[PDB]
DNA sequence: AAAAAAAAAAAAAAAA
DNA sequence: TTTTTTTTTTTTTTTT
């Protein structure tokens, strides 16, 4: 019973880590959503079949439910009163609660049967400040999204305060959600494509309609959580729409009609689609649930959308007319932007052109619609030519590390990797006096070098080339920059492509917070997982700064300052207090030291500001050393964030905190235990897979990654400023040492810095 | 969105950014404190991981290669092979990091034989630079995959890089420091350990200059006394020869007996014979190279219309026999590349010394005081041996035999009585709560203690081996002591640093090869 | 005098 | 068996 207060209290001092932003009404509609899925979560077992949700007049919510009938709730705990009524068999009992404390014995009978319970909480007005009552509007969109994703559930919504009502019950489901979707646009065909499949657990469902006004809009859901950003499921229908309408094309000879092949964007132009699904141990980039990345539920949706999607277009093919019609129309637009040009000869079997042997060109004959990828060497250039698409995509094996034109004479340009190059172009770069752009053979030049760092420095010495030798190329935008990763991690079933060592770090993270579950009390609800992310950044973010403040003080007294009081400068003032905060200080120090370093204080009487600032004595390695800690230091910002981070983690952990993973338990006495308890549960079956150049990459890979135009990321290299460009250029990569070195100091001293 | 617009400067000075850094950090410049680079220390590492001891039999460098890149180095084979032959090659390094058995070449411009026929093993002055690596010295960083670590640092006795010198090019910067003698630097050391306040007139008394592998003459001070304050001087290094006169006939002929640092033979040879064709030097009837495996000789032979030393003179002006050597002292300080004089690489050799001292001295502390709670519950369990066998019979499993013996508080016989008590504190383990260990003559063994217990074998019964456990206690203790002495008085650290310092001196000594002349 | 060009030391990228 | 580049000091050619 004791037990009970104690975590109602470790929730209300701190509600808005559990609940979330209570300031701006977010954590109202949360707590109104928290009952509502509870609600929800008892209906998708197929017992219940209403909902009815109501806004009183006094200021509380009700959530009716007619279903079966049911540690410490954080609903519960902020608001000041429940009404609890259970009318389960065949009696109605009722209990009453008042900030968590239940007055009864919550158990009482009466009259007739029924099912379900009925939960009237009324939130606090001491917890959450400036909005009060309950936006009407935000709880209707998400109930009518909650009965378009869970078919056949009727969830009423009654305002008694305005008297208005809503039903909201939708047998059809994701038709319904399109329908709504397209009710005020104008949609181009009356059907709409719809399935449900299941299959291997994923369940499935898509929906698709045209409309006339040119906009992508596809919304996904997992777990009828909505993601901004997309994920697997959203590539996986995007790879599935655009390989059945192309093949659908091809099969017809409607693309010939046309003369015009239509790619990515242009069927996805005027479109409305909704793709929901349930995976029952879904993974997510961060606990804000915006992309999707667990990796089995692409081939489904693929393997789907590839059947139906051209069954439907089977059986329907007046509107497979009108969608080709808009597509055609959408790619002959696009044709029509496009700069005039002329059909180039491309090697071949029965001719060859006067090209490198090196070349394993495309069959395309018109620029603009080909590709070269510039590639590091002949391994990389053999698991690029590998995975390719012969049609559009050549490829232009280097020889490591090319020449600085910069440094170099122009009559040094006679290497074969560079003629190479310029006969492949066949810009005639090299004279300056037959340089005609117009003749380029490849309107799209990809820089695809290797993705660690001596790849970068070939990408700067090509960019140097370009931006040097052919100018006018670089400034109507057909060099590109291909991002491939440098690494590949995978954890049982789940995999994941990797750039940077920073995206490496994230992932990291995310796995780390990856179904953890932190308790500050022995008895009290987890953190909320946003909330917990957004502590372990500020704490990476803070160990960053100390880390660069290593040199200049100990990291022990930094990382323990973090801990203790903060020190304005009005207590500078007083010799007391700052005497006490440095005894306080060294003692921590010296009571948690594993090495033979031994602190001592003192206290400097400054005469000129009249403060009393605080000595670091510190005996390391038998050399002693003094850290004034200065007036510059106590408001110089470094300190500030060392206080900001105090000041969230004074009190997040008493004596019987733990953390979870699930099955696994830990105690914990320091946020430090907590994290690499974490990191060390995360990287157990982790393996990472760095990848040394394009060729240890296997083909398919390399294609899946970025040469398919579906999933690539590429760069436009675009010169905003003339001026700016030739000095960055000739600074970097001129001549004279003495400008690189002021260059190269200077930014490392900036890094850092702020 | 598939294609997003990066501006060209931005994208330049990233990547530049990047691999200057990259550059910097990593490849180019070495570390101050044990004075080797990256691949040296992978390489280095990857040896002594395999376990090529210097008493050991070679191993195919193949296998040493192969298990740099497979497990440390990502960067490629073939330039890892031709730092193992640097490394192995005398006429390179002042004291070989690396015994080679093979062709690993020769100032004469051979190349070193290929990968599938050269052995590798570990040089006996190389132990020394990676002592104590085991006992937690240094910091451990991870593997590019992250399924190994690899040292940050090695925990040197030598100073390798004032003593084995350095060279190499960064993005920015460009690092050139010459060899000098083991026994004047570790001289220096001890004298900067003797006096802090020590000036560099005073470290240039204990090491007057740099000391090459190939025993040469340097002309000037000035440069030197120029690179040992500012970082930075020129250098002159001139070569051994002499104008040997014949006593029949008055023809003489200039005998070079050695030649200066990084210089090829085969080119100074051929660049003698072009002068000589292009007739830029006269007075030059003959070119020879007559080295007997015994040294080397170059014999010039002169003709009888010149003087002879107006040869040789000119031969120093124009030929190699002359070779300007740009000291330029660049090395990574604190993760940073930084010019540093003579005074600075001492003492930041003495600070690594002290770090590396202090980390063995606690880790040895903390070994031994573990190991003396072990024995403190073997003996508590030997002098109770007969209750321990009834209750470990009567209990079902192993776990509640651990939970008995936890519960149940254990009487301390005599021969235990008197071993914890001469002990008193100074052995517990810092992380042992109060509530376990001796309370009013009574044990209270820990979870850990319990099952050592029962990993007690019946061979531990024997008489003798009661005595083993007795002396071995009394053993750590002393050794406690010894450790906690070393880490309360900071003289006391200097004074294992100092014999540290001149045990190394006497090992690997040696005699300056290099003569410092006043013109 | 001047100014540019070439070669050489050691870690890296590439192949033939 | 063999060869091409990046990068920075320092010298030697050679050419004016």
């Amino acid at each position: 019973s004791i037990k009970v207060l104690k975590g109602l209290d470790a929730v209300r001092k701190r509600p808005g880590m559990y609940i979330g932003d209570t300031d701006d009404g977010t954590g109202l509609h949360h707590m109104v959503f928290e009952v509502v899925d509870n609600a929800i979560d008892e209906a998708l077992a197929g017992h219940c079949k209403e909902i009815i949700v109501t806004i009183h007049a006094d200021n509380s919510v009700s959530v009716q439910d007619d279903g079966r009938g049911i540690g410490v709730s954080v609903v519960n705990a902020l608001s000041q009163k429940l009404e609890l009524v259970i009318q389960r068999e065949g009696k109605i009992h009722r209990q009453i609660y008042e900030h968590g404390v239940p007055q009864a014995p919550l158990a009482v009978t009466g009259e007739t049967e029924k099912t379900g319970t009925m939960v009237r909480f009324w939130p606090s007005l001491e917890t959450f400040t400036n909005v009060t009552e309950f936006e009407y509007e935000i709880l209707a969109k998400r109930l009518r999204e909650l009965s378009f994703l869970n078919s056949g559930v009727s969830i009423r919504l009654r305002d008694k305060r305005d008297g208005k009502e809503d039903h909201f019950h939708y047998e059809g489901g994701i038709k319904a959600f399109v329908e709504y979707l397209n009710k005020n646009k104008t949609p181009i065909h009356p059907n709409i494509f719809y399935f449900s499949t299941e299959k291997d657990g994923i369940g499935v469902e898509v929906a698709l309609q045209w409309n006339d006004g040119f906009q992508e809009n596809i919304y996904c859901f997992t777990n009828n959580i909505p993601q901004r950003d997309g994920g697997t499921h959203l590539a996986g229908f995007r790879a599935a729409m655009t390989r059945t309408l192309n093949a659908y094309m091809d099969k017809e000879g409607y693309s010939k009609k046309a003369k015009v092949s239509a790619t990515g964007d242009d069927a996805r132009e005027g479109l409305i689609a909704v793709v929901s699904v349930k995976v029952p141990d879904p993974k997510f980039s961060s606990q804000t649930k915006d992309k999707l990345v667990s990796s089995e539920v692409k081939s489904a949706v693929e393997q789907q959308m590839n059947e139906l999607l051209a069954e439907y277009l089977l059986e329907n093919p007046t509107d497979a007319k009108i969608v080709v019609g808009k597509i055609i129309d959408a790619a002959r637009a696009r044709e029509a932007a496009r700069r005039a040009r002329e059909m180039t000869r491309r090697k071949g079997a029965l001719d060859l052109a006067g090209l490198p042997g090196k070349l394993a060109d495309c069959q395309e004959r018109d620029p603009a619609l080909s590709e070269l990828y510039l590639v590091e060497g002949d391994s990389a250039g053999g698991s690029a030519k590998q995975g390719r698409n012969r049609k559009n995509q050549a490829i232009l094996p280097l020889k490591g590390k090319i020449l600085n034109v910069e440094k170099a004479r122009f009559d040094k340009m006679l290497s074969s990797q560079e003629v190479a190059t310029l006969i492949t172009a066949l810009g005639c770069g090299i004279g300056r006096d037959e340089y005609n752009p117009d003749k380029l053979r490849y309107h799209s030049i990809i820089i695809m070098t290797d993705a660690d760092v001596d790849g970068s420095h070939i990408r700067t010495l090509l960019l140097t080339f370009f931006y040097r030798q052919m100018p006018e190329i670089v400034e109507r935008g057909h060099v590109y920059i291909a991002q491939p990763p440098l690494y590949k991690v995978k954890k049982g079933k789940q995999e994941q492509y990797i750039k940077d060592d920073e995206a490496m770090d994230q992932y990291q993270i995310s796995i780390a917070l990856d179904g953890a579950t932190l308790h500050t009390n022995a008895s009290a609800p987890a953190l909320a997982g946003e909330a917990l992310e957004k502590l372990v950044s500020e704490y990476n973010a803070t160990q960053k700064m100390i880390n660069r403040m290593e040199r200049r003080y100990p990291k022990a007294m930094l990382k323990e300052l973090i801990y203790q009081p903060t020190l304005t400068e009005a207590d500078l003032s007083d010799e007391q207090t700052v005497t006490r905060w440095v005894n306080a200080l060294v003692s921590e120090l010296n009571d948690k030291e594993q090495h033979g370093s031994q602190w001592k204080f003192d206290v400097h009487t400054n005469a000129e500001q009249n403060l009393f600032e605080p000595i670091v004595r510190v005996r390391t390695h038998g050399v002693d050393t003094d850290y004034p800690l200065d007036h510059e230091f106590i408001t110089g910002g470094e300190y500030r964030r060392i206080c900001t981070l105090g000041e969230k983690l004074r009190g997040l952990l008493e004596e019987d905190a733990f953390i979870e993973r699930g099955e696994r338990r830990q105690p914990v006495a320091s946020f430090e235990q907590a994290l690499d308890w974490l990191v060390k549960e995360s990287r157990r079956g982790l393996s990472i897979q760095r990848y040394k150049g394009l060729g240890e990459m296997n083909p398919e890979q390399l294609w899946e990654t970025t040469m398919d135009p579906e999933s690539r990321r590429m760069l436009r290299v675009t010169v905003k400023d003339a001026i700016a460009a030739d000095q960055l250029f000739t600074t970097l990569m001129g001549d004279a040492v003495e400008p690189r070195r002021a260059f190269i100091e200077e930014n490392a001293l900036k890094a850092a810095n702020i | 969105r598939e294609i997003t617009p990066v501006n060209i400067e931005e994208e330049l000075k990233s990547s530049y950014l990047d691999y200057a850094m990259s550059v910097i950090v990593g490849r180019a410049l070495p570390d101050v404190r044990d004075g080797l680079k990256p691949v040296h220390r992978r390489v280095l590492y990857a040896m002594n991981v395999l376990g090529n001891d210097w008493n050991k039999a070679y191993k195919k460098s193949a296998r040493v290669v192969g298990d740099v890149i497979g497990k440390y180095h990502p960067h490629g084979d073939s330039a890892v092979y031709d730092t193992i032959v640097r490394m192995a090659q005398p006429f390179s390094l002042r004291y070989m990091l690396v015994d080679g058995q093979g062709n690993f070449g020769s100032i004469d411009g051979d190349s070193a034989a290929a990968m599938r026929f050269t052995e590798i093993r570990l040089a006996k002055i190389a132990h020394e630079l990676m002592a104590d690596l085991e006992k937690e010295t240094v910091d451990f960083v991870d593997n590019y995959d992250g399924t190994e670590k690899i040292p940050d640092v090695m925990p040197t006795k030598i100073p390798n890089l004032l003593v084995n010198g350095s060279s190499g090019i960064a993005v920015g910067m460009a690092t050139n420091i010459p060899p000098h003698n083991l026994t004047e630097v570790i001289n220096g050391c001890l004298a900067y350990i003797d006096d802090e306040d020590i000036s560099i007139e005073g470290l240039m008394e204990h090491i007057p200059g740099p000391d090459f592998p190939t025993a040469a003459i340097i002309n000037g001070r000035r440069g030197i006394e120029e690179a040992y304050r500012t970082g930075r001087g020129k250098v002159y290094i001139r070569a051994r020869a002499e104008v040997e006169v014949d006593a029949k006939t008055g023809r003489e002929t200039i005998i070079v007996h050695e030649i200066p640092y990084q210089v090829n033979k085969a080119r100074l040879i051929e660049k003698i014979a072009e002068l000589v064709k292009e007739k830029r030097v006269e007075g030059i009837s003959a070119l020879r190279d007559e080295s007997d495996k015994d040294g080397m000789r170059i014999v010039i032979e002169v003709k009888r219309d010149a003087v002879g030393e107006v040869v040789l003179n000119n031969l120093y002006s124009q030929t190699q026999l002359q070779v300007s050597f740009g000291i330029n002292m660049v090395a990574l300080h604190h993760g940073q590349p930084k010019i540093m004089n003579l005074k600075d690489i001492i003492a930041a050799f003495v600070r690594h010394r002290r770090e590396v001292v202090t980390r063995r001295t606690i880790f040895e502390l903390r070994k031994a005081r573990d190991r003396a709670h072990i024995l403190e519950a073997l003996a508590v369990a030997l002098a109770n041996i007969d209750p321990i066998i009834e209750l470990i019979r009567h209990a079902p499993t192993p776990a509640e035999a651990k939970t008995a013996l936890v519960a149940n508080p254990w009487q301390l016989g005599n021969v235990a009585a008197m071993l914890e008590r001469a002990g008193d504190d100074a052995a517990r383990p810092e992380w042992l709560e109060p509530e376990f260990g001796v309370r009013d003559g009574l044990y209270y063994l820990t979870e850990q203690q319990a099952q050592a217990i029962l990993d007690l074998r019946l061979q531990k019964l024997t008489g003798l081996e009661h005595e083993k456990l007795l002396d071995e206690y009394k053993e750590l203790l002393d050794q406690i002591a010894e450790l906690l002495r070393i880490l309360g008085s900071a003289d006391r650290l200097m004074e294992v640093i100092r014999e540290e310092l001149e045990l190394v001196r006497e090992q690997f000594g040696d005699k300056r090869r290099t003569e410092i002349t006043a013109n």
